[PDB]
């Protein structure tokens, strides 16, 4: 519930700055803003891949830390290790 | 190009919507690629003849629990 919330604010202020930084770099814009374009599975896809290393998720560190957290708890919930 | 540009982001999504999304997605990135090995132990334990001799067996040897 809060999760999605602070993702979907942070999606929000991303776009903002997405449209306010549009009037230097056309060219850019069309691969920075096919993320907005795609459709909300695979944001939700993408945007849920920081696990490992490969970080092409413009998740932020502090969003990050969260689920990160969220995922321990559950996991030790479950009994895993 | 207009078509996909006005279609909405998830913050502009109900938030029961992108919770769905979410849980979906969560679902297939974490839970199904987490991963723990128990097998090894599993097969181990359910092998282990146990306590057949301490508990009053007297006769020929109980088949165990993998068996």
């Amino acid at each position: 519930d809060d999760f999605v919330a602070k993702l979907q604010d942070n999606q929000r202020f991303r776009y903002n700055e997405v449209m306010q930084a549009l009037n230097m770099s056309a060219a850019l814009t069309a691969r920075k803003t096919k993320e907005f374009r795609s459709p909300p599975q695979e944001q939700i896809n993408m945007l849920l891949n920081f696990k490992d290393d490969k970080s092409e998720c413009p998740c932020p560190e502090e969003i990050r830390d969260q689920l990160l957290d969220f995922h321990e708890d559950l996991m030790t919930h479950c009994g895993i290790e | 190009v207009v078509a996909c540009f006005r279609m909405a982001p998830l913050y502009n999504l109900p938030r029961h919507r992108a919770v769905n999304l979410f849980l979906q997605g969560y679902e297939k990135s974490w839970i199904e690629t987490e991963e723990h090995y128990f097998e090894d132990k599993l097969i181990e334990d359910l092998a282990k003849p146990g306590a057949e001799p301490p508990e009053e067996d007297e006769g020929t040897k109980r088949v165990d629990p993998l068996h």
